[PDB]
């Protein structure tokens, strides 16, 4: 599982992915792989 | 005499998948080693917008997300098989003679239209496949139209008030909104309904300029298909709506490429990163977290126009059609034709309690007076 | 002619590892066909979701032998077999291959305390274990004892009886047969396998008997002889109280023998054991063997 | 008394719509192989797929349009448990002759020891009606009451077990507060002041949970070919998988289309491996049942046939008539 | 929880101070419950 | 037509489609470095998808393989044992015919005179303090490539005509004359028959004792021949129904029969070997094509 | 060499050679096994005029060598000698709906009323035998041994009572029927050995099994189990009784015995189970021809 | 019989025989299920 | 065959005739009356 | 009209619940639409 | 396998022009008349 990938590494922007506010897919476990973080989490720096 | 007439027989249409419309749902890209393939995903990245508080609230931390979405895979195959006599006839002549002649003749027309047929049925089970896929896929109207309509607070998921009356809404949908073209006629309820489909259906990721794109750039948004039975109805109650226009369209399929960059990073870490040389070059300098084209899902292709039945659904051009062009004859089913399964009940012999009891519609029936008139033991009902 | 199978959840890398573990094995297969998946991939679809053991035994008699050949990125080449050429098997099973063994498939000693090789959400991964036919017979006999003697109650030595049945041995390997005191995680339970036998030898004395009462005249010779003596040496007090006193209808000795017949080509099954694999030569440390494939 | 339950298989035409470049599909170049055999050469063209779904909301959705037809009778003829446990019998040989014999199966005397998977892997019937004049039917059994209220529990939609058995109110990942709903009697029911209305069908270990839950049925051989139409509401094994998060279950649910349920062959059968297309059970999804049109005798029937009012219940003295929730004969009539 | 078959009567019975559940049938049919049979039921029976 | 024309386009196809088996071509780029000898072999790369017939090496002690040293071409045996050090051990037909009960005394002690030693006298006593025979020893294949080292090394078939390499001088099963047999209404009906072993069992009033038999017949039905040997062995049958019930030695029937494989009518010659002299009568099968089948056995 | 060219030697018709190009991948024995063979070895009928005995007509089906019909040309007829493990089409002649994955023997024609709409030609017919499931085939072996065990009892009018009753079977909603057993010496060999095996599994069953029975009925109670426990109480022609159910480790003895049984039961199925000639893959949805890997 | 019920019988489009023999239900070219259809009373006809 | 409108007295048969529900059929105690499926005295009204 | 509705499907052979449901529909589609310049007076109807 | 004319179909024919009372029905003109003309005064009932 890479998210660091996700958080570092070049993305490409979309419009209108969503309309049902993802709040509510991810408080109910819509997806497969999601991960989930409020505060700038550090752990995208620790490059090994 | 006997006389024997004309031999006719029959010419089998043409299904490029491209001409069908299930092809704007679709975008379909060429990548040869998908047989050595473990895990395409895709890694989207959503941040939240937040709105300020007032005085003297908590105001919610910077929300994000990211949520990954995997492949199925999925195979098709196709089987022929030739005669050994038709072998033998196929690629020598024994002797010059005629019957050798008009037999060798024979058998190569019949292996030159059977690999005609094999193309045709991979693409035809390429359309079978994608719908089955979309079928396994999508969730019924009154459950999108639900959730639609019942949405969450940041502080817990759901709350057994809100799911409760999700479950009682659910029944009210199900048991208003079931039979659809036959229960009412008004074309404005039936039109507000499919506007109501398009609302609630979310949008794709990829915005392309050229794909299915009408004359001076309106992108066309997405197909309603059904099957010819519900179509014809909905062409004669919606006959204002309904246009046909030229789209441009592509032809060809995507096709992709490992570089040694990908094929060595496969071998060495059993993985693939795409876009993996923008993905490099685009690194030291400021443009990182922007890129523009994504190779494995932009990628050029030939382009031309056609055709297409269209509506208009409060500016929103939506392809309409129906799939039984490619289901004439097929031993599959057409898959939009699909079971319902109700489930009744009712009851026999239950015992009302004489000391409370009354009657209604007094005036309408009246029995004659028999313990088996004032006991129910048996219980009728109409059949189909 | 090959078959390939995708699986339908996702895999753990210790998944993918177990099955480049297991890259040559035998798996049974329903339908014989190209493209199936991992819902009905093995013998799981069908043992503990079905009557078991002896529906299981001709089952196993007659789904499709196929053995794994390669795995791909996430799909399984599964070559099925040719009858008269070579293949190469991996030994799962524990007891130890030598050449010119005849092997065959029998159900798994289906304790529900094995490491369930793929376990893959309600799904798993179930392989008849491939061993020799003498092995086969002798646990095939030591189940039906199991099964005659659990029924029983008031033998005090119980335990250990069904103790001396379920130790084993073979060439230096020990097993415990796991149908011990009917903990019924899976005793396969054989309950027809044992009504049908002891039906046989039940009917089996009076059918003999009103067949040889009868045409002594004609010089048979040896047959007359010999059933007098089979029956009066076992069964030596023969038909004193008669039950009826010899009142029978020729409906009824019908019914008799079409009954006993019947009992025995539907345990056909519990009959006999094919060689499906004959070994010409193992491989150092036992690992895994080439074999030829017949039947 | 008795909730006799029963399903229905309808045709229906029903479309769908999904928003363009929704999902992509990759593909390789069909491969060509070749099985050179005695009598034939089979060439086998294979090609490997792979569906990306790019939307993260529902980008497809797919809504019921138009009744064909009923392939289902809606007719009387009642599961034969005879035929549907026909592995057991009550004790003494005259005992169960006459219970044989009164209630009319065919072929008392199975010879099961001598030829066993005739009957316990499934008795199979050999012959169809010589007549059939409308399709499928097989009806379903619960003992009940001669007490319970009408008004309460026959008029509604409403789970069959007594005490209703949605999962859209419990605490998801809960178990312990599942099987408290569909168990505990000290807490109560929602809709009424009566925790229970079949106490014979929601209790644990009553003649629901022995008779048609599968925890049991597979303890007490059957046939495995006998549709049940209450296995979808007794099973509870199938139902704490149930509760889980709503996404979680309406994707188990849309992916629960692989259709085993054949519609041929003269009466409900279940058979297991998925040829069919697709299938859409509303009444497995809501965990209840629906009511329909039945009355207690001709004379409220007649007054029914004569206003049309199918949907309005009405009762007399003891005898009562239950008002239909979908009027399928009104939607026939309309197309 | 005591109602578990509308033919069988079950109950809780102490021997040597354990609770030993008890089955027992109810023969006859007055035997059943009188809020699962009123009486003016039973007189609606004996009436027909 | 031409006729010699169409018959050189035959045998040229033939040659061909044996070329098409044996080599394979190779798509590789084949690019110019390498040595001329790896260049060759490139080009031709052979496979083994040419001799079609199955073998197994096999080290066996030298004391036992006493004529089937220089006699190529003999049914071996299998003879499991339970010391560790050696497994299994190898079992030539005439070693086990020695004590087999068919054999006049002539030819038994002929044959015995030929295989006495130490370690031939150790392992029929193993082979006598057995219970049965037909599941400690077994049936294992036809003889080729007897090496005869320190621990003489047998190749054997399984399946196939027997040939070391070469394909040239193919071997052919050695049947002792005395113990086969023919049963059958007419004997070498049209073609091509199948040949059969056959062990039967006997007990002279203290221990069994086997036979071993061959049959050369033309049915290739087991259920008919098993039907034709209870006709032959009908009598030393009953015998057995009244020996197998007082024994208490695990066994359950009175012989088993399995196919060696097919032959050729023609392809029937007598002869006799001779090793150290001794002179020993044998019908000599020429062409065999090996087919292990199931054991069958009758009661 | 495994070809072989059929020649007829009578004359034949433009209805005839339509009926041979309609009748194509059908299984035909012959005796030959040449490479040319005549219309007089041709098919089952230069056997079948020799007392039309069923047994005797599948004893030599047993020994024929079965070749499949291939590619009608002129008035010649190959036929292919099938290889062992390979696959062929078949197209099929017994009256059955041919349920996939399930194996096939060769059985002797079963003589319906109306005549065979396929050859008849100079007094020279085309007698095929049909192709049928093996369990339907081990079917009709048990109801032939069944007669000869009855038939043994001589009688008037028992003999039909027990026949009419009996032939007509009914195997996936078909019945068939087989006329005309005269009852010849050849089945009374093939019954006596049954006769053998049962004495033997009397005398050589242990004293757990009929202990077995008395103990299930004691321990379980089913209407299945009754019908078991009617035909011990409609036939108790044996009633001796054992001494001991001590069973004090007499297990290896045990295990002599229940492999001896069990071998005996092997035997009687010996006799009544015919060997499947074919292995169903794949089937057409006509039902009318169907592929096998397996060729005898 | 002057018991036959009207409401099952003659308020509806409905064969004078009594048993219904429409062949549209029958097995095609299987005069035998024919024949018990329309003669069978182990059997049930429809409707009733 | 088809059913007709018939009854079993002129009391029902004239109360059929004033309402004109010939397809609706209804019962008196032992009297019945025939609700008739084709309204074919209202087809030749028509035309 | 009946045919055009109950086409074989793409299966073995025409079943028996397609024939009599077809049958039912016939006999609906005769008491409907048999008298048909006479019973109604739509131009839309008898148009379509 | 292929051909043009079927010359038993196919024949080269005069042709002239003449009125039909046609109907429109969705892109579909159809002739649409009686035979009492060619029924006026016979020995016959026009079959229709």
């Amino acid at each position: 599982e890479n998210w660091q990938a996700t958080e570092i590494l070049p993305k490409i922007e979309a419009p209108l992915n969503i309309f049902n506010d993802i709040k509510t897919y991810t408080a109910e476990q819509l997806f497969d792989n999601l991960r989930i973080y409020f505060g700038d989490d550090p752990s995208r720096y620790n490059i090994s | 005499f006997e006389a024997l007439l004309g031999i006719y027989c029959n010419k089998i249409e043409w299904i490029n998948f491209f001409t069908t419309p299930i092809a704007v749902a679709a975008n379909v890209i060429r990548f040869n080693d998908v047989s050595r393939m473990t895990l395409g995903k895709v890694l989207f990245f959503i941040q939240l917008p937040r709105v300020a508080t007032g005085n003297d609230v908590t105001a919610p931390k910077e929300t994000t997300i990211m949520v990954a979405k995997h492949s199925e895979k999925h195979p098709i195959n196709i089987s022929f098989d030739l005669s050994a006599a038709c072998l033998e006839h196929l690629e020598n002549t024994f002797k010059n003679t005629v019957i050798d002649q008009i037999l060798n003749i024979n058998a190569l027309h019949t292996v030159l239209r059977s690999l005609k047929n094999s193309a045709d049925s991979l693409e035809r089970g390429l359309i079978h496949a994608f719908m089955q896929t979309l079928l396994r896929k999508s969730p019924p109207q009154f459950i999108v139209l639900t959730m639609n309509e019942n949405k969450v607070h940041n502080k817990q998921a759901l709350s057994r008030v809100q799911r409760s009356n999700m479950f009682q809404s659910l029944k009210n949908r199900l048991l208003t909104s079931l039979f659809f073209l036959n229960r009412n006629n008004n074309s404005s309820y039936i039109y507000r309904i499919l506007n109501d489909m398009m609302e609630s259906v979310t949008e794709s990721i990829l915005n392309d300029t050229n794909n299915y794109t009408s004359k001076e750039n309106i992108p066309l948004d997405g197909v309603l298909l059904g099957p010819i039975g519900s179509i014809q109805k909905l062409t004669n109650i919606l006959s204002q709506y309904i246009s046909t226009q030229v789209v441009s369209a592509p032809i060809s399929y995507g096709h992709f490429i490992m570089g040694k960059e990908n094929a060595v990073t496969a071998i060495a870490y059993r993985a693939i990163m795409a876009d993996f040389t923008q993905f490099t070059v685009n690194a030291g300098t400021e443009q990182q977290d922007t890129n523009n084209k994504s190779e494995i899902f932009d990628k050029s292709r030939a382009y031309a126009d056609l055709k297409l039945n269209t509506l208009k659904l409060g500016d929103k051009l939506v392809a309409f059609d129906h799939l039984h062009k490619v289901y004439k004859n097929t031993d599959v089913n057409d898959p939009l034709e699909q079971s319902l399964q109700l489930t009744f009940f009712f009851p026999l012999g239950i015992y009302i309690p004489t000391e409370t009891g009354f009657s209604t519609m007094e005036t309408r029936v009246k029995l004659n007076d028999t313990m088996e008139n004032n006991l129910p033991t048996s219980v009728f009902f109409h059949n189909k | 002619e090959t078959v390939y199978c995708t699986f339908d959840h996702k895999l753990s890398l210790s998944d993918i590892s177990t099955l480049c573990k297991l890259m040559n094995i035998v798996i049974p297969i329903p339908a014989h066909h190209h493209l199936i998946g991992s819902g009905n991939l093995g013998l799981y679809p069908i043992v503990s979701s079905n009557k078991d053991y002896v529906h299981i035994r001709n089952v196993l008699r007659t789904m499709v032998v196929t053995i794994l050949q390669k795995v791909e990125g996430n799909q399984l080449v599964l070559r099925k077999p040719m009858t008269g050429q070579q293949y190469a098997i991996k030994n799962t099973g524990p007891f130890p291959w030598e050449k010119g063994d005849t092997l065959t498939l029998i159900p798994p000693l289906s304790t529900h305390s094995e490491e369930k090789l793929l376990k893959l959400g309600d799904w798993e991964l179930t392989v008849p274990l491939v061993v020799p036919t003498a092995i086969a017979a002798e646990i095939n006999i030591r189940l039906l004892c199991i099964g005659l003697i659990a029924v029983h109650r008031e033998y005090n030595e119980m335990q250990t009886i069904i103790d001396e049945l379920c130790s084993i041995q073979y060439r230096d390997v020990l097993i415990k047969l796991p149908d011990i005191v009917n903990d019924k995680q899976s005793m396969y339970s054989m309950k027809t396998a044992c009504i049908s036998l002891s039906m046989i030898t039940a009917m089996a004395p009076d059918i003999v008997r009103t067949y040889i009462d009868r045409l002594t005249l004609e010089d048979h010779s040896m047959l007359l002889i010999k059933c007098q003596e089979l029956l009066s040496k076992r069964t030596t007090l023969s038909t004193q109280r008669c039950g009826q006193l010899h009142a029978t209808d020729i409906k009824d000795e019908l019914k008799k023998i079409k009954s006993v017949l019947t009992m025995i080509d539907q345990i056909n099954s519990l009959t006999n054991e094919k060689t499906y694999f004959v070994v010409c030569d193992v491989s150092a440390d036992n690992r895994m063997a080439t074999c030829i494939y017949k039947n | 008394a008795a909730t006799l339950v029963r399903t229905d298989n309808f045709d229906v035409e029903c479309l769908l719509y999904s928003s363009r470049a929704a999902t992509s599909i990759i593909l390789d170049d069909p491969t060509v192989t070749a099985e050179a055999k005695d009598i034939v050469t089979t060439y086998n063209f294979t090609q490997h797929l792979s569906f990306v779904d790019m939307g993260l909301g529902f980008s497809s959705t797919t809504a019921t349009a138009n009744l064909k037809r009923i392939k289902s009778d809606m007719g009387s003829k009642i599961q034969n448990l005879f035929s549907a446990f026909p592995i057991h019998a009550f004790t003494n040989t005259d005992i169960n002759t006459w219970i044989r014999h009164h209630v009319g199966i065919e072929k008392p005397n199975p010879s099961e020891g001598e030829a066993l998977n005739i009957i316990t892997f499934g008795g199979i019937n050999k012959n169809p009606p010589s007549i059939l004049l409308h399709g499928q039917q097989a009806i379903c059994e619960v003992i009940l009451t001669p007490v319970t209220t009408n008004i309460n529990f026959f008029k509604l939609p409403h789970n069959p077990r007594g005490r209703e058995s949605c999962m859209m109110g419990t605490d998801p990942h809960n178990e312990e507060a599942a099987r408290k709903a569909l168990y505990d009697h000290t807490q109560t029911d929602s809709d009424t002041f009566a925790a229970t209305t079949n106490p014979w069908a929601s209790l644990p270990g009553s003649l629901g949970d022995i008779l048609y839950n599968t925890a049991h049925r597979e303890q007490l051989c059957y046939n495995p070919k006998t549709y049940s139409p209450n296995a979808q509401f007794f099973t509870e094994s199938d139902i704490l998988k149930t509760n889980k998060m709503m996404y979680k279950v309406i994707n188990e649910y849309c992916m629960k289309s692989n259709s085993c349920l054949n519609s041929d062959s003269e009466i409900q059968y279940s058979c297991s491996e998925g040829t069919d297309s697709f299938v859409s059970r509303p009444c497995q999804f809501l965990q209840n049942a629906l009511p329909l049109h039945c009355s207690s005798n001709q004379a409220l029937l007649e007054s029914r046939s004569k206003t049309g009012n199918t949907q309005i219940s009405e009762t007399h003295y003891c005898n009562y008539a239950i008002g239909e929730t979908i009027p399928l004969q009104l939607i026939i009539e309309s197309s | 929880p005591t109602e578990r078959h509308p033919f069988f009567d079950l109950t809780y019975i102490q021997k040597n101070r354990a609770t030993e559940v008890l089955c027992t049938p109810r023969i006859m049919i007055g035997n059943m419950p009188l809020p699962l049979a009123p009486i003016s039921f039973h007189e609606a029976r004996t009436n027909q | 037509m031409n006729s010699k024309s169409s018959a050189r386009a035959a045998i040229v196809d033939t040659v061909e489609a044996v070329k098409k088996r044996k080599y394979i071509s190779i798509e590789a780029g084949t690019l110019n470095n390498v040595v001329e000898k790896e260049r060759k072999f490139l080009k031709q790369f052979l496979s083994g998808r040419e001799n079609l017939r199955i073998a197994a090496r096999v080290f066996t002690p030298c004391e036992l393989l006493a004529p089937e040293l220089e006699n190529l071409g003999m049914l071996m045996y299998r003879f499991e044992t339970d010391v560790d050090n050696p497994k299994i051990l190898f079992v030539g037909l005439f070693f086990l015919c020695s004590n087999a009960f068919n054999v006049s005394a002539c030819v038994r002690t002929a044959l015995t005179t030929m295989y006495t030693n130490s370690m031939v006298d150790n392992v029929l006593s193993m082979i006598n303090t057995c219970k049965y025979l037909e599941d400690k020893v077994s049936l294992f294949g036809v003889t080729s490539l007897v090496s005869c080292g320190s621990s003489c090394l047998l190749s054997c078939v399984m399946q196939g005509n027997v040939y070391d390499a070469n394909k040239e001088n193919i071997h052919g099963l050695t049947v002792l004359k005395e113990i086969f047999l023919e049963p059958d209404w007419e004997p070498r009906q049209h073609s091509t028959q199948y040949v059969y072993v056959v062990h039967v069992y006997k007990e002279v009033l203290s221990k069994l004792q086997y036979g071993i038999y061959v049959v050369l017949t033309s049915f290739q039905n087991e259920d008919l021949v098993v039907d034709i040997l209870r006709q032959y062995f009908e009598k030393e049958r009953f015998l057995f129904l009244n020996y197998l019930i007082n024994s208490n030695t695990t066994l359950s029937y009175f012989g088993s029969v399995q196919r060696i494989g097919r032959c050729a009518t023609e392809d029937i010659k007598s002869g006799f070997l001779q090793y150290r002299g001794i002179t020993l009568p044998v019908i000599k099968l020429e062409n065999i094509f090996v087919d292990l089948s199931e054991k069958k056995v009758f009661v």
